[PDB]
């Protein structure tokens, strides 16, 4: 069948730059039948562009489909920081044999910011049903990697914590993360200090946050 | 048995110039007709030896969609017997012809600000388009006895001239676009 | 004019069979080509399969042609996708899709999550991520753990506050339960005059909760 | 440069043929499809036939059809227009018009024009113009300025021409345009204003000039005595 | 055939003022009316093809519009030079009728003709002709009328009128009227007068001579 793959994997760009999305085909396609969907997380597809060449409605003039034959390309002129998705093309048809292209995502370039740690203790309700989870909050940071650890009594945990990352925010492009510590009520009552320590590349330091099981 | 790529004749993104008309055949397909008459998007749409409203029932072995832009006073030029640049030199319907002639404004697509001279139709011609003839040479008319060999100037014209479709001109300075549905006696209706 | 509008979310074990529809309207439904394509969570958009109504003849992808069975109904303009023999695997969103004949422009449903797990419909517990007593900005939240299935919707002060929230993805629990946070970052010195209720709505167990957050 | 020249005019027997000739210079006749319009004296234009570039095509007006034949030499760069049963009602100037475009160019506008020739269609026989005195009178009191004129009457064909003085007097002389009588030949009037202070002193003298029969008439005009 | 209108037969305009000359056709024509000047002693000059398309070299004030039926050329600023004749026409369908043409005249201020009235030349009562000339000189507008009254007696069917082109400084027509008689007809008579009636008179001025005085 027809195989559609898109270059690049990821483009990695500033705001106002310029963003040439590819979409190679294995066989000759007809330009009338390419699409080209916008889809951000948590959302649905949002269809960029059809016919290989036309907006959909409400499609900023920033966005322009082009191409033929085998190479198709998706050009974002000046890139605002909203232009960040998962974008994918599709060859259809009149007949219902379709293929899409595996994605390209676009992620903002932006200064280094290192990230604002909070450590949050379990709540007494929480800790009344036999549960503590201690949560561990990466609040606006770039870039996206970033380690965290969990650190309890100076015991370096594993197996017990999710991480979950925030997609880049539309306005100062910065991610946050979430790591939280799940424990059995009986496995926290054991230990007394709780630390997660974050390292980062905005962080000259590895910055730990910690609290005393029992403290105010 | 298929189904009729008509959407990749109206919904075209872009269209062709009158002079260099496009053309799409089509073969053994099955299109819903009676989605097409009463679609308030056309502004003509006039069928000449077949009614539109009785088209979903007979059958031909190949319809023909040719689609180009031109401005709103050249579409009465599209229809048989009619005389004009387009009918003489750009596209000229034969008198017995049996299809339909859609059209509609698209001045909201085809008009830039400043003007849009992507859009060209042939002004002169050395004779009268032949039905369903297609003339895309540009070949300088060397009307002098100085050679022109390529060369503009003063006897040396070039054939073609562009539209300046503007979004303030009026409606018969404005760009419609047009596809003309001709038939050949597969293809029938549902 | 056209709109395409899909079944409610189902909650499948493993083992059992899925049917979703999609209902059509604008007319242009016996002349078009109905497909449907499905996104695991992660992965990207994959075309199944499709069907012209006019013709019924049904077309799948490799992948999809033993587990999936595409109809559709002209006498009342639905299209229908059944899946048997449902794994952990299946679990995703289901979109259908539909091209016109007469236009190169694509419709799409909203979409319908289907969700393969023996775990049973669960609202979620609320516990508060109560701020401290980073300089000068706090930090406080709250953490809907243990609900099934997704999805979870979280808003502050009845819609109210908005700025500095993020509500972080959700997680798959080892448990088969799903758990997320969500947060918000307020001036410290607000901590003692404005009020701090999260909002959690899961509407797949018709649980709505308000969790009043106060400092420790 | 580029430009037309007409030929073959003149006076013409009513029912008899006459035939016109367009030359062009400056770029070829064969490029483009040239029409003729004729203008009757104090009338607007008239289109009178077309002809295509290849001569495949010939179009004329109802009011010539079948009287007028027009057709070009493609071979020498020429057009022409062969007029039969002439009418005094064809009697105009007759323009060769180059159409703007090249080719068939039928749908915008003819741009180079001649000179035009004229056609008298009238079996009138040339005459020599007599010249009278329209002497100044008591009539002739526009309040310290009289009017005194000559009177050009009864000549064939057109047209003549009036100086004053042998042309050392041009200011306030009014030449009128000649009418044609019902006997067939052309009369015309010329008139000056001048002070009534110089009747006395200054001659006053009309030449009039009919080259068409060699017609040389100096006519002075002097204040008539009673 | 498609028959050509234009409106007004003249305009009269001061210079300076927008000039709209109307040509309307009996039958559609699409875009393709061309409009010409032609002044006087030369031939037309092509101003405006295609309905609204400029010729090469024509000032940018002229300017064209319409579509179909009714057609219109502008003159936004009128200059001393463009006063002509304009004509508009057809080029939709063989034959390529021209319209009736509109006169474009320089406006002026109402004078009054002067009249002056010349009774025949001795040399040509020897001829056995006698022509008695009517001048009408330096008036505005145009319309004139000249009535020759022989004997009190209204003449007609042997007189003939003549204007002259509107004089290019004072913006003034002139008029000469020659009544022409036999001579034996001409001594039958003796009050020989011609009636001026225009505008800038209050009521009809009467010059006139009685032969042989
Ligand atoms: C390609 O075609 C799409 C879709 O056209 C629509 O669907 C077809 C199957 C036919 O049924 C068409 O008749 C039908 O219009 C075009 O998008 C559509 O454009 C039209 C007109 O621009 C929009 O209609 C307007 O909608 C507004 C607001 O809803 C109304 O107030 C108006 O009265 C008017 O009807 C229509 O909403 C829009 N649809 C979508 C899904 O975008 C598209 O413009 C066209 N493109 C090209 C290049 O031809």
């Amino acid at each position: 069948a027809i195989r559609m793959t898109q270059s690049p994997g990821t483009l990695s760009l500033s705001p106002g730059e310029r963003a040439t999305l590819s979409c190679r085909a294995s066989q000759s396609v007809s330009s009338s039948y390419l699409a080209w969907y916008q889809q951000k997380p948590g959302q649905a597809p949002r269809l960029l562009i059809y016919g290989a060449s036309s907006r959909a409605t409400g499609i900023p003039d920033r966005f322009s489909g082009s191409g033929s034959g085998t190479d198709f390309t998706l050009t974002i002129s000046r890139l605002e920081p909203e232009d960040f998705a998962v974008y994918y093309c599709q060859q259809y048809g009149t007949s219902p044999s379709w293929t899409f292209g595996q994605g390209t995502k676009v992620e903002i370039k932006r200064t280094v910011a290192a990230p604002s740690v909070f450590i949050f203790p379990p709540s007494d309700e929480q800790l009344k049903s036999g549960t503590a989870s201690v949560v561990c909050l990466l609040n606006n940071f770039y870039p996206r990697e970033a380690k965290v650890q969990w650190k309890v009594d100076n015991a370096l945990q594993s197996g017990n914590s999710q991480e979950s990352v925030t997609e880049q925010d539309s306005k100062d492009s910065t991610y946050s993360l979430s790591s939280t510590l799940t424990l059995s009520k009986a496995d926290y009552e054991k230990h007394k200090v709780y630390a997660c320590e974050v390292t980062h590349q905005g962080l000259s330091s590895p910055v730990t946050k910690s609290f005393n099981r029992g403290e105010c | 048995t298929n189904l009729c790529p008509f959407g990749e004749v109206f919904n075209a993104t872009r269209f062709a110039s009158v002079y260099a008309w496009n053309r799409k055949r089509i073969s053994n397909c099955v299109a819903d007709y009676s989605v097409l008459y009463n679609s308030a998007s056309f502004s003509t749409f006039k069928c000449y030896g077949v009614s539109p409203t009785k088209l979903n029932d007979l059958c031909f072995t190949n319809v023909y969609a040719d689609s180009f832009v031109i401005r709103g006073d050249e579409v009465r030029q599209i229809a048989p017997g009619q005389t004009g640049k387009i009918a003489d030199y750009n596209y000229k319907l034969p008198d017995d012809f049996t299809g339909c002639v859609i059209a509609w404004n698209s001045n909201n697509l085809d008009s830039k600000v400043g003007g849009n001279y992507n859009y060209r139709y042939r002004l002169f011609r050395k004779s009268n388009l032949k039905p369903f003839e297609r003339d895309i040479s540009t070949e300088i008319y060397q009307a002098g006895s100085k050679p022109c060999n390529g060369v503009e100037g003063f006897n040396c014209y070039f054939p073609l001239q562009s539209y300046g479709f503007q979004p303030t001109n009026g409606v018969g300075y404005q760009p419609y676009r047009v596809v003309v549905l001709s038939f050949e006696l597969t293809v029938c209706g549902k | 004019e056209v709109q395409l509008v899909q079944s409610g979310a189902e909650v499948k074990k493993p083992g059992s069979s899925v049917k979703v529809s999609c209902k059509a309207s604008g007319g242009t439904f016996s002349s078009s080509v109905i497909s449907w394509v499905r996104q695991a969570p992660g992965q990207g958009l994959e075309w199944m399969g499709g069907i012209i109504p006019l013709f019924g003849s049904a077309n799948y992808a490799q992948k999809f042609q033993g587990r999936v069975t595409i109809t559709a109904d002209e006498s009342t303009s639905t299209a229908y996708m059944e899946m048997t023999s449902l794994r952990s695997e299946d679990t995703a969103v289901y979109y259908c899709a539909k091209v016109s004949q007469w236009a190169l422009i694509l419709f799409w449903g909203q979409g319908t999550l289907v969700t393969v797990s023996s775990a049973s419909t669960k609202g979620p517990s609320v516990f508060p991520l109560a701020p401290s007593s980073s300089g000068g900005t706090a930090a406080l939240g709250c953490l809907v753990k243990d609900y099934f299935p997704e999805p979870v919707t979280v808003s502050w002060n009845s819609g109210a506050l908005t700025s500095g929230v993020h509500t972080f993805p959700a997680v798959l629990q080892s448990s088969g339960l799903y758990s997320l946070s969500s947060v918000v970052t307020v001036p410290s010195s607000s901590l003692g005059t404005q009020t701090y209720i999260c909002n959690v709505n899961h509407k797949p167990s018709n649980t709505k909760v308000d969790k009043k957050v106060e400092p420790k | 440069e580029v430009q037309l020249v007409e030929s073959g005019g003149g006076v013409v027997q009513p029912g008899r043929s006459l035939r016109l000739s367009c030359a062009a210079s400056g770029f070829t006749l064969r490029s483009f499809g040239i029409h003729w319009v004729r203008q009757a004296p104090g009338k607007g234009l008239e289109w009178v036939a077309f002809i295509s570039y290849d001569g495949s095509n010939q179009y004329y007006e109802d009011s010539v059809k079948g009287r007028f034949t027009i057709s070009r030499d493609n071979s020498k760069n020429t057009v022409d227009l062969q007029m039969n049963s002439l009418s005094t009602e064809d009697t105009a100037v007759y323009w060769c018009a180059k159409d703007l475009l090249p080719l068939l160019a039928l749908y915008y506008g003819m741009d180079v024009w001649g000179q035009g020739t004229t056609v008298t269609v009238s079996s009138a026989s040339t005459k020599g113009p007599s010249v009278f005195p329209l002497a100044p009178s008591s009539k002739s009191t526009s309040g310290g300025t009289a009017a005194l004129g000559c009177l050009v009457k009864d000549y064939f064909p057109e047209p003549v021409t009036v100086s004053w003085n042998s042309g050392a007097l041009t200011s306030g002389v009014h030449t009128f345009p000649a009418v044609l009588q019902s006997s067939g030949l052309y009369s015309l009037s010329s008139v000056v204003t001048v002070p009534s202070s110089s009747l006395g002193t200054q001659t006053y003298i009309c030449n009039v000039n009919h080259k068409p029969s060699n017609t040389k008439v100096d006519k002075r005009v002097e204040p008539k005595s009673c």
